[PDB]
């Protein structure tokens, strides 16, 4: 009998209120199994509170980042002064109960826990910003813990299998849009709806679940975007929807409250910002732009699919500056084994597994270069050229000089 | 003594803390244990509030510095570093510290004292013993970390034929005595003769710890010395009486002659008269101390001029414990480097045996340096090389370094120990 | 003052005045006005089309033989031409500016004589009743012979110069022939359509002239639906020369009606209204039967007045006004000779409609001027969000007859158009409006129109575009257009590019990466040196270069400067392995200049 990564808990806590006897229980903003008893929801923060207490004797409070233990995993993250958050996870086991923790890796489960608190902020914005309208300090809490509470039961429900983590949920990865040139151009075209309503201050568009045209949003805010887009609008022709959904990017200077506005023409999604401060917008915009955008995007939409249909070892390209993966995507070790080669000058690393297996890694202009090889016994000169026909087969040109 | 407001105590690479589990202070690297009291109450308060979920602590992770927890027989014991090493390294240095312990108090011993009576004080027993634990924690950063890093001694280079007639001399002096089970021979810390009894093999702890003994006292050359010790692999419950001598003033040798019987005193002194005395009628003291006053060795040194391209180099057999390494040169004089060939060698050691990943090749190219750690059946090496080589000539200086260690072997390397 | 947009020169041609004693007459073939003085012995006064200062050849030996109706001279001014009686005409010799003549050349025909034309340099062409006769004159025996000749009956013939073209009646029935006449050479061409029964016509309606190089006859019909006027236009387009009618003129009017040709437009005039109108073939129009239909581009309008310094102002739209086909006017009792030219600043307000003005401007001598400040125009002080489909369609109208013109240019084997525009022009207009929010959708427009018709990009649109993407801060629109290679492939577009790498990292990695797809690994080094990678630079230099071309002061420079042993102790050991495989030692050459590094070396690592 084997048991993989299990989710146990998973709680948000503050220090500094409840600092007056017999009102120890303010602290908890949210802890996820409900039907726990509050005495054993307080000695888990107590725990925690302990814990950094004791790494603040050698080193500053806020570098406390896990605890191991037999059982257990626990990963620590504070996004704002005074503010944790915490997940706690189970070890895989082996039956004599052998256990396995040796197999977690902390880095994708501290991605995962980040990646929790920047969709929070996409549509709510700071902790310390919820409820900026009443004046006594003790009432405002109260609004953050309805935020919470709503967010969060609907967020941890549909998260992702712990047991399947790797590269692309470390590094926030989207995958490549091959296209040719002149319908490229006729998609960027699109971006004039600016001029005629001056209104609009941006638009994206998204080709099924891959990126067509981004703009000028950053990299981060893009896949908050994609992220809500996949997992609130295709999974669950015309508008989708009375003041519409409020969001917070930052475009210019600082995050700002801006109205996102979703259209969808068969397979292209078209998102369109509007500014916050003055009123929603009124029905005769939505007609106008309903029939000045319905006949274009449909043919276009049309061509593209009619363009798509009619055109052992592994590899794995990962652009960093702009978040984009190649690959045609093995047993968990050589995975892991990916895991912990993945990150600054270059470099070159071969590796041979136990069970015969060749991993490749090069580095270059801030990019990363994974080939693997399987079911092949071959020295270490030939793997060098095996290597170098699959960069030649996929790469166009030749970064490595040889 | 408020120890969060000293930055020259906080700043330090290791910190080592030995307690019981009612908060009593026995053992700190640095500083006194009396001004270090609240520190110990968190400790415990951490530990048995984590032992009573049915659960034990195991590590800590932070930003720059991480901790090691252990507890066996009501001892604990953690360890604080801020360096390369994984937690299982630090495992393995409390286990030393612990093996040195019980290596001074024998198990049974501890085990009585503390179940008749707790909250006892342990200091008093562990008194005038401050020097085996200060030196075995000092092998940190002009190298015998390796040593500890690869659980392997060094063997003292010599032909085979002065080695057979070393052991000759000892087999042949030393064969009426009764209950007689090991004799070593060491010399500048390394080994050069050992003669056990059948049916009973000497482990490497046990045999590190014998080294430790040696190096640490001072008074050895005075007299003729008597003192118990116990090896915990070979009897955890029970003393081997010891007679400690050097051989002679010209050759600076130690001889340990291990029994179980108390009263062999004089019998040991005589069969170490008659040794010595052979010994020198048959010129083997020469060899040893002409290698002894060298610098370092000869031909070692001659086929590593031969490479121009090597640096540093690591070899050690699978089949037995023992290990041969280089002297430093120029590019790797300093600290500041010696601490990052180091951490290449722990981070390489870690990654070719972790248990749930196993590796078996490693090649890398990097800014500084070009490193290769192969793991054969019957071999391991790891080898460092300067950067700007070319692949197609490492695999022509590795072999030709292998085959010619395949035909020294029998100068550095031990192979089968004998037996009386 | 008005506006008026067709004009008569500035300058006028003045001669004698008509009178009792004097007569007019006008060759077009050389422009020579022919006046006659009879208080004389009959003196002449010849003037011309373009000499500033004409010596009027006065030639007074006329002076017997009746009547005069026709003058000539040759293309050369070598031999003159009279015509003194209905049946005879005569030749004089011209040597100089004086006649000397003693016998002069004479001629008998068998009917009365029409006209004669001078068909190349040295031989004329008579049209009279039988027919068509060529004859050839020299004056070394002052005799003149045929070559050759056919028989037509003939009421009246018209004459062009350029296409040596002649257009010629029948005295069996109204039919219209046309025929060649060269160089011993007379070819019979199909006669032109105008319908099964045979329909008459008379002189004041059929004209025959030049448009678009193309030669043309003119007909004015009035239809029997309606009573409004038309004109049919014949071109000789067809196989060979054989006409074709491809398109009707409408007027709308009633009244008298004359035809000239102003800059390939086609005027008509008009006298009871006062107004002037303009078609022209180029521009479309209703289509059936493979006939276009055309009406007036603007509305009618005037002449301007014109006032003259003998200000005392003169007459228009008289009775004894004279129209040739070209742009000629002829008065007969002031003695004028004015040319008619156009004015297209008026027009760029009238005709409103910019596509349509665009079509006018593009086939016209000096319409480039005037277009490029239109668009100017556009795309400067009157942008509106709703005017980009009409710069789309202004640009496709030029990238056309651009591509056109490139192709037929590339062609070879071992007239471009009247208005072109390159990117070159385009660029000076897009560099007013730079740094603007509205400045890259006009970019990228453009840059599509160039790509649908297969015109690659060059540096300076390139350069612009890349600014304003930087400037705009879209990156992935750059990646893009890089990956595609729409922009040229220059050191001086990657070295722009780099000096803009302080903004962010990407700028640097696509610069990094053009410079790799174009192989300049000089710059390459050099970055990674300025950036403080010196063993990957050492790495590349010696894989560029060979191992003996490395140099090594400036790496070892660069390695005591980066104030790290251990790199230094690497580049000397590189360099002292280079010494032992090349020379078999390992000492620096004395030439190499290294002496300092030397004891530097001994001073950190000592022996």
């Amino acid at each position: 009998q084997r048991v993989e990564i299990t989710l146990r808990s998973f709680y948000i806590f503050n220090s500094t209120f409840g600092q007056v006897e017999g009102e120890e229980h303010k602290k908890v903003l949210f802890y996820h199994p409900n039907d726990i008893e509050l005495n054993t929801k307080i000695k888990d923060v107590g725990l925690s509170e302990a814990i950094i207490r004791f790494t603040g004797t050698f080193t500053s409070e806020d570098d406390c980042q896990a605890l191991h233990t037999q059982k257990t995993t626990q990963l620590f993250y504070q996004p704002e002064p005074g503010y944790w958050l915490v997940l706690v996870l189970n070890v895989p086991k082996e039956v004599v109960a052998d256990y396995r923790g040796a197999e977690i890796s902390d880095r994708i489960y501290r991605a995962i826990l980040r990646q929790c608190y920047q969709m929070f902020r996409f549509q709510n914005g700071c902790f310390s910003s919820c409820g900026s309208e009443e004046p006594n300090p003790d009432k405002r809490r109260e609004l953050l813990c309805q935020k919470l509470l709503q967010f969060y039961d609907q967020h941890l429900t549909n998260l992702r299998d712990p047991a399947q983590c790797d590269i692309i949920d470390m590094l926030h990865s989207i995958q490549y849009l091959p296209l040719d040139k002149t319908l490229f151009l006729r998609a960027q075209n699109f971006g004039t709806l600016c001029e005629t309503f001056p209104d609009i201050k941006e638009s994206i568009m998204l080709y099924q679940e891959q990126v067509l045209c981004g703009g000028k949003l950053s990299p981060e805010d893009l896949h908050c975007v994609h992220s809500y887009v996949v997992q609130h609008v295709l999974k669950v022709g015309g508008f989708v929807r009375d003041h519409p959904m409020k969001v917070y990017v930052t475009l210019d200077k600082e995050a700002k409250p801006y109205y996102l506005l979703i259209y969808r023409a068969l397979h292209i999604t078209l998102c369109l910002f509007l500014n916050a401060d003055q009123v929603a917008p009124k029905q005769d915009l939505y007609d106008d732009l309903h029939a000045y955008m319905a006949p274009q995007l449909t043919s276009l939409a049309r061509d593209i699919s009619s363009e798509l249909t009619k055109e052992a070892p592994k590899y794995l390209f990962i652009n960093e500056q702009s978040l984009q993966h190649h690959t045609n995507f093995l047993p968990r070790n050589v995975l892991s084994i990916i895991a912990d080669l993945a990150n600054a000058p270059a470099e070159e690393v071969q590796v041979k597994t136990t069970n015969d297996y060749w991993i490749v890694k090069r580095r270059c202009n801030y990019r990363q270069y994974y080939v693997i090889l399987c079911n092949s016994k071959a020295t270490l000169l030939d793997v060098t050229q095996e290597a170098r026909r699959i960069f030649e087969q996929e790469l166009t040109d030749d970064v490595f000089f040889d | 003594y408020d120890y969060q407001h000293d930055s020259l105590w906080q700043g330090q690479k290791k910190h080592i803390f030995i307690l019981s589990e009612a908060g009593k202070p026995i053992f700190s690297l640095h500083g006194n244990e009396d001004k270090l009291a609240t520190l110990f109450g968190v400790i415990q308060a951490l530990v048995s509030f984590v032992q009573m979920g049915q659960d034990a602590i195991t590590s800590i992770h932070a930003g720059g510095i991480k901790f090691a927890f252990m507890q066996r027989s009501s001892l604990i014991l953690v360890a604080a570093s801020r360096s390369n090493m994984s937690v299982q390294q630090l495992q393995l240095q409390l286990g030393d510290v612990y093996n040195q312990i019980l290596s001074i108090l024998t198990y049974s011993h501890m085990t009585k004292i503390f179940e008749r009576r707790k909250n006892f004080d342990l200091r008093r027993l562990l008194s005038g013993s401050e020097r085996l634990f200060y030196n075995l924690l000092a092998n940190d950063s002009s190298n015998n970390i390796f040593t500890f890093l690869t659980n392997s001694i060094r063997v003292f280079p010599l032909p085979t034929t002065i080695r057979s007639q070393i052991t000759s001399a000892i087999q042949s002096n030393c064969s009426k005595i009764k209950n007689l089970v090991f004799a070593v021979l060491i010399a500048n810390n390394k080994l050069i003769a050992l003669v056990r009894m059948k049916k009973y093999s000497i482990h490497p702890a046990d045999l590190r710890l014998i080294f430790n003994l040696v190096e640490c006292s001072e008074s050895f050359k005075s007299s003729e010395n008597w003192s118990p010790i116990c090896l915990p692999k070979f009897d955890m419950n029970g003393y081997l009486h010891a007679h400690v001598s050097y051989l002679a003033d010209d050759c600076q040798a130690c001889l340990l002659l291990l029994s179980v019987d108390r009263d062999a005193f004089f019998t040991l002194a005589e069969a170490k008269a008659k040794i010595t005395e052979k010994l020198r009628k048959s010129h083997c003291l020469e060899a040893i101390n002409e290698e002894l006053q060298q610098p370092f060795n000869a031909k070692l040194y001659q086929q590593v001029v031969g490479i121009p391209e090597l640096r540093h180099f690591l070899y050690k057999p699978k089949s037995t414990a023992q290990l041969l390494c280089p002297m430093l040169r120029h590019p790797y004089k300093s600290l500041t480097e010696l601490e990052r060939l180091e951490a290449i060698y722990c981070d390489l050691l870690h990654r070719i045996h972790n248990s749930s990943r196993p590796l078996k090749l490693i090649y890398e190219m990097k800014e500084r340096e070009v490193v290769l750690a192969w793991a054969t059946g019957t071999y391991e090496l790891y080898a460092i090389f300067e950067p700007v080589v070319d692949k197609a000539t490492v695999i022509k200086y590795v072999d030709k370094l292998i085959k010619w260690i395949e035909k020294e072997y029998d100068v550095y390397f031990i192979r089968n120990h004998a037996t009386f | 003052n008005g506006i008026h947009y067709i004009e008569l020169t500035p300058n006028p041609i003045r001669f004698d005045a008509v009178s009792q004693l004097t007569n007019v007459f006008f060759d077009d073939s050389n422009k020579q006005i022919f006046a006659v003085r009879s208080g004389g012995a009959t003196g002449v006064v010849v003037k011309g089309p373009g000499s500033p200062d004409d010596v009027v050849i006065s030639f007074c030996m006329s002076d017997r033989g009746g009547a005069i109706r026709s003058i000539k001279f040759s293309p050369d001014n070598q031999i003159l031409a009279v015509q003194r009686k209905e049946n005879s005409v005569e030749f004089i010799c011209f040597q100089g500016d004086q006649p000397l003549l003693q016998d002069i050349i004479t001629h008998q025909v068998k009917t009365l004589i029409h006209g004669f034309v001078w068909v190349h340099n040295r031989e004329v062409a008579l049209i009279s009743n039988t027919g068509v006769e060529v004859y050839t004159v020299v004056p070394e025996k002052r005799q003149v012979r045929s070559v050759k000749s056919l028989s037509i009956g003939i009421k009246w013939f018209a004459w062009c110069c350029d296409a040596n073209v002649a257009l010629l009646c029948t005295s069996e029935g109204n039919s219209l022939i046309p025929v060649l006449v060269k160089q011993k050479v007379i070819t019979k061409l199909p006669k032109v359509d105008l319908g099964n029964p045979s329909r008459d016509v008379q002189e004041s309606k059929v004209t025959l002239g030049q448009v678009y190089g193309v030669l043309a006859v003119l007909i004015l019909q009035s239809n029997s639906t309606t009573g409004l006027m038309e004109v049919e236009v014949h071109l000789l387009n067809g196989p060979g020369l054989a006409p074709r009618k491809c398109h009707v003129l409408r007027l709308s009017l009633l009244g008298r009606f004359a035809i000239n040709t102003v800059d390939n437009l086609i005027v008509v005039h008009h006298q009871a209204s006062g107004t002037s109108l303009l078609f022209d073939i180029s521009l479309p129009g209703e289509v059936i039967n493979e006939i276009t239909y055309h009406t007036p581009i603007t509305p009618g309008r005037s002449i301007k007045p014109f006032g003259l310094k003998l200000i005392l102002q003169c007459e228009l739209y008289s009775t004894h006004w004279v129209l040739f086909q070209p742009n000629i006017v002829i008065d007969a009792k002031l003695g004028c000779m004015w040319f008619l030219n156009l004015c297209i600043e008026p027009l760029c307000q009238l005709i409103s409609d910019r596509i349509r003005l665009t079509e006018f401007l593009l086939q016209r001598s000096n319409g480039k001027q005037m277009l490029l400040k239109v668009i100017g125009q556009l795309v400067d002080d009157q942008y509106k969000g709703t005017l980009l489909p009409v710069l789309e369609t202004i640009f496709s109208r030029i990238n056309k007859i651009y591509a056109s013109w490139v192709q037929l240019e590339l062609q070879n084997q071992t007239t471009p158009p009247i208005v072109l525009i390159e990117q070159l022009d385009m660029v000076q207009i897009f560099q007013r409006i730079a740094r603007r929010p509205y400045t890259e959708s006009i970019l990228m427009l453009y840059l599509q129109s160039l790509n649908k018709f297969n015109i690659a990009a060059q540096e300076e649109l390139s350069k612009m575009i890349i600014s304003e993407l930087i400037s705009n801060r879209s990156f992935d629109t750059l990646r893009r257009l890089v990956s595609y290679s729409m922009l040229l492939e220059s050191k001086s577009v990657a070295c722009f590019l780099l000096s803009h790498s302080n903004v962010d990292t990407a700028i640097s990695q696509v610069a990094i990466d053009m410079l790799g797809r174009i192989e300049a690994h000089e710059i390459i080094i050099e970055v990674m040196l300025g950036q403080g990678k010196v063993i990957d630079a050492l790495r590349l230099a010696k894989n560029s270069m060979g191992l003996e071309k490395v140099p090594a002061r400036k790496f070892l420079e660069a390695a005591h400067k980066t104030k790290d042993d251990l790199i230094f102790h690497s580049v000397y050991r590189f360099f002292q392995m280079r010494n032992l495989k090349l020379y078999e030692t390992l000492s620096f050459p004395k030439a190499e200049q290294c002496t300092e590094f030397i004891q530097h070396y001994n001073n950190t690592f000592p022996a």
